[PDB]
């Protein structure tokens, strides 16, 4: 480390984001799926 | 009902229950909201366990350092008649303020000042962020390093007639080195002379195309007679590892300003860690609007 | 528009003379009117044609639906967050615009819940209008001595005016000279049988005397003729309409609750608001500002989404009703019928099926039941034996109806039949179970027959035998069994024959008043073969002389026959009985018929007893017994107009099974009255005009729909379509339901208010950075909370609601103490500290420590400080800050949804616990689903931090309310312990909503 240490100050934000969409799609679809099962 | 609900003179009651009801409510009450208070403590007490004292365990949000400066500008604008006094003393206050802290008899003996290079120079690491080693020491910052703007020979810096100083300073942030840009073909045009490779630059200019010519010499004034920071001021440990430490400053004299209309003066400061935003003003670079009306 | 001349009881002129009369309104007996008298008559004072209904705009009807109580509070509420943006703006620069935000949100929310609102009721107002069919009709009028049929429009007084069987009487007429005339005047007056039309009068009482035919009336068989007295909206059932249009309508009680609900709310809101003013001033703060707090803490103590989610949650109860055949004008009259606790019913066309039917039949010394249902659901009588064959073709042959052409397709008891009622009861009843009486009657060629004569009292006929192997002759005959007993000697018993000894006779005389004691009339049938030697195949035994023994019949057996209930009224008053509900009877018929079939329907329980009742079973006068013995009473119309306002008082204060007979539609909604100066809800069921007065006036009216009366179905709340009773029954049930679930939802969307102020008044006292946005409340308000509040309305019942009393509307309200200190006091509390919590640890992360946050406020918030040190040492300029303090709103709503969760999970059920009643709604379990999904959604998605200012959150955050949450969910589980296991203790007095 020492003074090339610039990754004390980075955050994957990006990264976080897209996890946090694909689990709010999948909580939704689930949701869905409850809502309709027994209407078929 | 509005009298009865009130106050019935057979069951004796107050407001609708006797004497020994409102304290079971109120006994009720007491305790449940006491239990309340004793879990949000402990909670709490427990965050305060999984905190460090020597630095703080998000730095993300205080990444690309600002750059501030001495008056305190409402919007951002310098607006004062060289004839009324009482017009300038805002301005010349905040500034005092700011070089109050600057004085020599508060930096005094070894501990914990230690004289440092009167040259730019290196950084200069003072171990890690413990507390084996006793408080660290930071190195000494002179008034006078400011030449004309230090309020020891014009206490009102400048104001007094139609000059007036702007003191820059970097936001001080913990674990920061700062970084120039190295002497490559690409480098900005400004910067190529006096590359001091130890001294991170400060340059101001006109924001608008026009405005440039209304705008006179820009003399700044800092460490080594450079216009910018010396590396050697860092890093910063936090205030708990390094209480007494000083910032360097950079001063600039805005003189022969046009009179009787507003001039908008962009600073900004180069380097690699350094970044800019459209959003943030403040984040590195700063604006001022002078309009020194006589 | 005289009320009180137009609430009196019906007057005439009939106690007169047909000189008197002609003398009167002028007009020839025998001549009739002149056309241009009759002209310059119907120039006069106007046609015979009601008065159309006072037209109400569309415009209007949504004005009104933007309007109300709840819609003025928010309303309210948009006015005070646009004074407090004028004050902002005129006293400071760079005013925000939250306050202008939150404004037209309001409004906007306002006016969606009026178009929704507006939409439903315009639906009803359809599918009501495509039942008006109103075809024109014209009356057959003499003028100058001849005939001619002109529109129902251009009748006058004065003209004569004939009538024939199957015609409408136009206007009120007085009867000059009938022929067998009789007239259907069940709608007006309630009389279920048809009352024949003399030119003599008769009663004092013009609605009894025969000599008057009236408006909206029908004559079933005969003709008559009739100088018109009364014309246009002067007639009786104009005044009677124009009385039920000038009635008020009232207030139901689901709106009382919730303008006592606003009263609550915005007493603690203007108590806190002027608390927070005055507390203001202590603490240095400006006028200016302090005005902008109170108004602040104002607005925010007003819920948005309660309208919304309270619409839709009784428009959802609505459409179960829809689905059954029961159609709501209203919106809130679904609610009406769970509060009800005294029910007033009518007799004809309510209670019964206004249809005669044969009801009990004797033969072989033994009383045999017939199906008297609709859809015919019973048991049979035994088809096995001769006598009731011999009695089909007494009954089939002996009978001059005959079913309507062209009704092949209809049930064999809705069709048309042309005849009187007995011989259609009779034939209907052969066509049943005996199957075409077309080809019974072809099998058997009639001869010859004697009409019904008044002083034979008899009907007979002979015809020819079908037996391929007898020639001979048959002769049958049919009249009262007191006559026909004595014409006999013999007796059909299982087939054979049998002598007539006083042992049958006496049996025959216990039928009698057994079949008459039920309310029924009864009817003897008997025949005999005609000896062909005597009386060959070809002597003709023309009707002169007596060519046919009248005694020496054989007795076959009594035929009785009665207007039988509708199939669920039974079962369907037995239910409400047993809810609680007070089940009055109030009709116009007959007291002998009306006691019977309360008997038969459940208003007068079996071995329940009449003052009159007692004395005959003691012989003693009936002014000797006690009035207080007696449970149930008969109080009759006569005796009704005489009574003063106690004596009604103790009427309803003393008898539980109460009928009121021969009462006229202004005594009936007298009755209704003297039901509500006590204090307890009314529905009052109906289907003709006489109901019209008593529907409008009573909490809730129930009209017949196929049965009823285009003025009492205009003039009534609730209709059944199909004329089903058990509706009744299953409304009560629905608005109870309903109404468990409107308490449960209110508590929800109530506790999030809490952890929705606090902030604000730490923010004021505590100088603290702001911890909950705008934005956000508006997220958690109109968002995420709206779908789990709908849900909380297809909860289904606890215990059985079908069996606890009515609620007392004087005591237990729909938003008590008991609720304020659950969503206010307990649960919203420790919403508010986990969000609290979430905060501090979001800001403790970054680096400002609990101990330096305290006191910032000033330069937290000021625009020019570039330089602000944390607990640490760093220096964070103003867009720096500012980030981090809407991050912290961010993670403060979604603690609000995480503690939501068990909240909606601990409002589910208010005593029973979960793993009890279980978790069976999946609308609840999509409502969770969806909350977090879209929470997820505004954080996560990119650009929000630029349009509605919300920026992602690190994966450690998301958990620092589930704690909380799980703690919220023991402390209610542990509550709704004790309450079941102690009934009636502290737990249960003190948070039992
Ligand atoms: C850091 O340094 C500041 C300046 O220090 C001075 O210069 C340095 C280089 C050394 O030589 C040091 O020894 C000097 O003091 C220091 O601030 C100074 O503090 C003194 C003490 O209060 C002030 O003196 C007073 O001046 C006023 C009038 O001031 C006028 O000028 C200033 C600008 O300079 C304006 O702001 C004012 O509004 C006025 O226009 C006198 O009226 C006052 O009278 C008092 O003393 C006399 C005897 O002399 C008595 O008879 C009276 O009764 C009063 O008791 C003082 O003479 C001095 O103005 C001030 N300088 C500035 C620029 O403000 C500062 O405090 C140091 N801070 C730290 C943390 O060490
Ligand atoms: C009955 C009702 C059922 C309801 C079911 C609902 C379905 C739930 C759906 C999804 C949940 C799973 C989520 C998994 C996501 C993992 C993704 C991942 O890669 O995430 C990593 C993070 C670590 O982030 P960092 O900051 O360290 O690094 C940041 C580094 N950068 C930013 C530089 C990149 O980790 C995280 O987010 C941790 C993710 C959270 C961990 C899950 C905890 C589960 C809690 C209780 C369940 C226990 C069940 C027990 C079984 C009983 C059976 C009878
Ligand atoms: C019946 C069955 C139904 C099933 C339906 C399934 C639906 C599909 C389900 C999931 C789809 C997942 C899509 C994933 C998209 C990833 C996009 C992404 O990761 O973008 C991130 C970057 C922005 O990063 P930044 O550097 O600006 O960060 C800020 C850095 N700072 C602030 C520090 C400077 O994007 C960019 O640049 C470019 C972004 C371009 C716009 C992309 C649009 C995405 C928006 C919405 C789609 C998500 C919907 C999911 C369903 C939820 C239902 C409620
Ligand atoms: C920065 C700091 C943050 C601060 C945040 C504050 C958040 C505010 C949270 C809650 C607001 C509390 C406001 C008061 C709520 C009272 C509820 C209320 O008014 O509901 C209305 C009920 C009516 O109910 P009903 O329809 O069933 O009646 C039927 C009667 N029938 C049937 C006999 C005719 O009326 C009643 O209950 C009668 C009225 C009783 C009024 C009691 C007043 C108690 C208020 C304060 C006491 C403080 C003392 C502290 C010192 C303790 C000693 C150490
Ligand atoms: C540390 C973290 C703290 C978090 C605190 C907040 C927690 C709130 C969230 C979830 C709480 C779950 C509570 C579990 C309760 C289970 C109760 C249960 O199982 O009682 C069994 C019942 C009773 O049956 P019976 O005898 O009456 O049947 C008679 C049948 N005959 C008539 C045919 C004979 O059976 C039934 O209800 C029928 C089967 C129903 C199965 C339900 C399974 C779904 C459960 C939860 C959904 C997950 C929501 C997650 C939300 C997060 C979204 C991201
Ligand atoms: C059964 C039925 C199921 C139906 C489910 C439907 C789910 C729909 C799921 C996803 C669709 C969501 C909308 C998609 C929005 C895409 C926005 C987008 O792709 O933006 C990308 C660019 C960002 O670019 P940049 O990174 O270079 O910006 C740098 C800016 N610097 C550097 C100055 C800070 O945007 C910009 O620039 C400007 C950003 C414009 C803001 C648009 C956001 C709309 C705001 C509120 C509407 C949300 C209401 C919630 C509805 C819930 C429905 C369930
Ligand atoms: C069924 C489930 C439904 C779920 C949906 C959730 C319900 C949401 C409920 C309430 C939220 C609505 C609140 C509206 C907020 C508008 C904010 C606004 O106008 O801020 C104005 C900002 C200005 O900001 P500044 O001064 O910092 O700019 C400085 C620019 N400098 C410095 C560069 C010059 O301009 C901008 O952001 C420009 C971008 C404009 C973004 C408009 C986004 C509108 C979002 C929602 C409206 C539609 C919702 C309808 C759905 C109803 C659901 C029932
Ligand atoms: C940090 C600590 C974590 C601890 C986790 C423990 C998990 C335990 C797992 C399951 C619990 C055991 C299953 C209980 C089944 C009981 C079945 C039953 O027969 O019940 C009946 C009794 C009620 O009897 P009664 O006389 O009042 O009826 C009166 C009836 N009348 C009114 C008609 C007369 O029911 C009752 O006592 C119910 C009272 C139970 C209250 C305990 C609540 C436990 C808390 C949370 C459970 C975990 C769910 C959430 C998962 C989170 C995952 C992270
Ligand atoms: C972060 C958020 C944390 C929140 C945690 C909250 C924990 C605090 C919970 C309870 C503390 C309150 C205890 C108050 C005790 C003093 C009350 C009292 O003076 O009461 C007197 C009565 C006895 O008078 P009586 O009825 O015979 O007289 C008849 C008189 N007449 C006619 C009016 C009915 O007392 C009775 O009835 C007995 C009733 C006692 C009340 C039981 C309530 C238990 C509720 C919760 C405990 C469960 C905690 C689970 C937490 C798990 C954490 C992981
Ligand atoms: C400061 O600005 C002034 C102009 O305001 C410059 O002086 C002018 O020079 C022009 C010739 O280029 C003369 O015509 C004017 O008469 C001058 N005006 C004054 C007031 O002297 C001056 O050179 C500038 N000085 C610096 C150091 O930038
Ligand atoms: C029924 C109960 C016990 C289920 C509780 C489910 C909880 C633990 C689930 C519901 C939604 C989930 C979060 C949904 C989205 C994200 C964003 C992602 O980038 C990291 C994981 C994280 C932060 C999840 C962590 C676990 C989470 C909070
Ligand atoms: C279940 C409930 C009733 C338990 C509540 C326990 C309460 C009383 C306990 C939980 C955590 C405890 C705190 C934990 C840490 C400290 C720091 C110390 O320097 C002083 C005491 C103090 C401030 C404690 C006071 C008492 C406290 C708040
Ligand atoms: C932030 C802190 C200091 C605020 C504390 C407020 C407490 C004392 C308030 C909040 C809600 C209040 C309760 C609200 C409702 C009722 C019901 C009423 O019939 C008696 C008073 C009672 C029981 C109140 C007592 C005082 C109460 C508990
Ligand atoms: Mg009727
Ligand atoms: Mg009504
Ligand atoms: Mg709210």
């Amino acid at each position: 480390e020492g003074p090339d240490n610039d990754e004390r100050f980075t955050y994957d934000y990006y990264r976080l984001r897209v996890v946090g969409l694909i689990v709010a799609a999948v909580l939704c679809v689930i949701g869905i799926i409850i809502l309709l099962a027994g209407k078929c | 009902g509005w009298k009865k609900f009130l106050w019935d003179s057979e069951k004796k009651e107050f407001l609708g229950r006797t004497g020994s009801s409102w304290f079971k409510i109120f006994l009720f009450y007491l305790i449940f909201y006491g239990c309340l208070a004793g879990i949000f403590i402990g909670t709490i007490q427990v965050l305060l366990l999984t905190l460090s004292d020597f630095e703080p365990k998000y730095q993300d949000r205080v990444a690309p350092p600002g750059l501030s400066h001495a008056p305190y500008a409402i919007k951002t604008e310098i607006s004062f008649s060289i004839s009324n006094p009482k017009s300038y003393e805002s301005f010349v206050k905040s500034m005092h303020k700011l070089m109050d802290l600057y004085n020599e008899s508060s930096q005094a003996g070894n501990s914990p000042f230690e004289d440092c290079s009167d040259t730019p120079a290196d950084y200069i690491k003072r171990g890690d962020l413990d507390d084996s080693q006793g408080q660290k020491k930071a190195c000494r910052f002179s008034r006078m390093w400011l030449k004309n703007c230090s309020g020891l020979d014009d206490t009102t810096y400048g104001y007094a007639e139609g000059k007036p100083c702007v003191v820059a300073k970097l936001n001080r942030i913990i674990g920061f080195y700062p970084k120039p840009l190295k002497n490559t073909t690409d480098l900005p045009e400004e910067l190529q002379a006096n590359y001091n490779q130890y001294v991170l630059p400060l340059r101001c200019a006109a924001k608008r195309e026009e405005d440039r010519e209304k705008i006179g010499s820009i003399e700044y004034f800092g460490l080594g007679g450079y216009a910018g920071f010396p590396l050697q001021y860092y890093p910063y440990y936090g205030k708990r590892l390094q209480k007494k430490y000083l910032q360097p400053l950079l001063a600039i004299q805005f003189t022969n300003l046009t009179q009787n209309m507003e001039l908008r003066i962009e600073c900004k400061v180069y380097g690699e860690n350094i970044d800019y935003s459209e959003k943030d003003r403040f984040r590195g670079r700063f604006e001022v609007k002078i309009e020194v009306k006589s | 528009d005289l009320d009180e001349l137009k609430k009196e009881v019906s007057m005439d002129d009939h106690k007169l003379s047909l000189d008197e009369l002609h003398n009167k309104y002028g007009t020839d007996l025998t001549r009739g009117l002149t056309n241009a008298r009759a002209k310059e008559i119907l120039a006069r004072d106007g046609p015979n044609s009601l008065t159309p209904p006072p037209t109400t705009p569309e415009w209007i009807k949504f004005c009104r639906q933007l309007f109300g109580g709840f819609s003025i509070l928010l309303w309210i509420g948009a006015i005070l967050c646009f004074l407090a943006y004028g004050i902002q703006a005129a006293t400071e620069d760079e005013p925000a615009n939250d306050n202008l935000y939150l404004g037209v949100v309001l409004s906007t929310v306002v006016i969606v819940t009026g178009c929704f609102s507006y939409y439903q009721e315009a639906k009803s107002s359809r599918i009501m209008d495509s039942f008006k069919n109103m075809v024109p009709q014209q009356a057959l009028v003499i003028r100058d001595g001849e005939k001619s049929t002109i529109n129902a429009e251009f009748v006058v007084a004065g003209d004569l005016v004939e009538v024939k069987g199957g015609d409408r009487i136009p206007a009120d007429l007085r009867i000059i000279s009938a022929h067998g005339c009789k007239v259907d005047n069940s709608s007006l007056t309630g009389e279920s049988e048809p009352q024949t039309r003399s030119p003599e009068f008769s009663s004092e009482n013009p609605l009894e005397t025969r000599n008057i035919a009236f408006f909206s009336t029908n004559c079933v068989e005969g003709t008559a003729r009739g100088v018109v007295v009364y014309t246009g909206d002067r007639t009786v059932m104009g005044r009677i309409a124009t009385l039920a249009s000038g009635l008020e309508v009232g207030r139901t009680p689901i709106a009382i609750e919730i303008e006592h609900f606003i009263h609550i709310i915005t007493g603690v809101a203007v108590f806190l608001g002027v608390s927070f003013f005055i507390l203001s001033l202590i603490l240095g703060y400006s006028w200016l500002e302090a005005v902008i707090f109170l108004i602040g803490i104002i607005v925010a103590n007003v819920p948005e989404g309660l309208l919304a989610t309270v619409t839709v949650c009784l428009t959802l109860t609505a459409k179960r009703m829809a689905r059954k055949n029961c159609l709501v004008k209203n919106l809130e009259a679904v609610e009406t019928l769970g509060s009800t606790s005294t029910i007033c019913s009518d007799k004809t066309g309510t209670l019964t099926q206004n249809r005669m039917t044969v009801a009990h039949m004797w033969f072989d010394n033994q009383i045999h039941e017939a199906d008297t249902t609709e859809n015919q659901s019973g048991a049979a009588f035994d088809k096995t034996s001769a006598t009731w064959s011999a009695l089909s073709r007494i009954a089939a042959l002996c009978n001059r109806a005959v079913f309507q052409a062209g009704q092949d397709n209809v049930p064999i008891l809705k069709r048309s039949v042309a005849g009187d009622a007995s011989e259609s009861a009779l034939l209907k009843c052969i066509e049943l179970c005996c199957g075409s009486v077309q080809g019974m009657r072809d099998r058997n060629p009639k001869i010859v027959e004697i009409p019904f004569n008044s002083t034979n009292k008899y009907q007979l006929s002979i015809h020819e035998n079908e037996k391929s192997s007898e020639s001979r002759y048959l002769l049958v005959m049919k009249g009262a069994p007191e006559r026909i007993l004595d014409r006999c000697s013999t007796i059909l018993l299982n087939g054979a024959e049998e002598p007539l000894k006083e042992d049958m006779k006496e049996a025959f005389q216990n039928a009698y008043l057994e079949l008459g004691g039920l309310g029924e009339r009864v009817l003897g049938f008997c025949h005999f073969a005609l000896p062909e030697d005597k009386y060959n195949e070809g002597y003709p035994f023309d009707a002169d002389e007596p060519n046919f023994p009248t005694t020496d019949l054989c007795f076959v057996g009594l035929m009785a026959m009665i207007d039988p209930p509708r199939a669920a009224v039974p079962d369907a008053v037995g239910k409400c009985r047993s809810a609680g509900i007070k089940v009055i009877m109030v009709t116009g018929d007959h007291p002998i018929t009306a006691k019977a079939i309360a008997k038969g329907v459940g208003i007068i329980s079996e071995g329940n007893e009449t003052i009159e009742d007692i004395a005959a079973r003691l012989n003693i006068p009936i002014g000797q017994v006690n009035p207080r013995d007696a449970k149930a009473c008969v109080v009759h119309g006569s005796d009704l107009k005489d009574l003063s306002t106690e004596v009604l008082d103790d009427i309803l204060h003393y008898h539980t099974e109460i009928v009121f007979a021969r009462t006229s539609p202004q005594q009936k909604l007298i009755i209704v009255e003297g039901c509500q100066r006590q204090g307890a809800i009314v529905a009052v069921t109906g289907d003709g005009v006489n109901d019209s007065p008593a529907l409008k006036k009573a909490d809730i009216g129930v009209a017949m729909g196929i049965s009823g009366s285009d003025v009492s179905k205009q003039a009534a709340d609730m209709i059944l379509l199909d004329d089903n009773f058990a509706s009744i029954v299953t409304g009560v049930e629905e608005g109870r339901l309903i109404f468990d679930n409107l308490k449960k939802s209110i508590a929800y969307t109530l506790t999030s208010n809490i952890p929705e102020i606090t902030p604000f008044l730490v923010f004021i006292i505590g100088n603290v950075p702001l911890p909950l946005g705008t934005v956000t409340i508006l997220c958690i308000d109109l968002g995420t909370d709206m779908v789990p509040a709908i849900s909380l309305a297809y909860e289904q019942a606890e215990s059985d609601i079908m069996k606890r009393q009515p609620r007392n509307p004087k005591t237990d309200k729909l938003v008590n103490e008991r609720l304020i200190s659950m969503a206010y006091g307990q649960i919203g509390m420790i919403q508010a500290l986990g969000g609290f919590f979430s905060y501090f640890v979001i800001l403790a992360e970054n680096g400002f420590l609990p101990m330096d946050l305290i006191g910032k406020r000033v330069r937290w918030d000021d625009r020019w400080i570039s330089d602000v040190e944390d607990s640490f040492g760093q220096q964070w300029t103003y867009e720096q800050r500012k980030i981090v303090e809407f991050t912290c709103h961010t993670s403060f709503f979604i603690s609000i949804v995480v503690v939501q969760w068990a909240d909606l999970i601990i409002c589910k059920t208010r005593r029973n616990s979960i793993f009890q009643q279980g978790m069976k709604n999946k609308i609840l379990i999509f409502g969770l689903f969806e909350e977090t999904a879209l929470a997820a959604f505004l954080s996560y998605c990119p650009g929000t931090d630029v349009a509605l200012r919300m920026y992602p959150l690190k994966p450690s955050w998301w958990f620092c309310a589930f704690p909380y949450s799980l703690i919220i969910f023991l402390y209610d589980e542990m509550r709704r312990f004790i309450i079941r296991r102690s009934p009636g203790g502290w737990v249960e007095q003190e948070t039992y909503y």
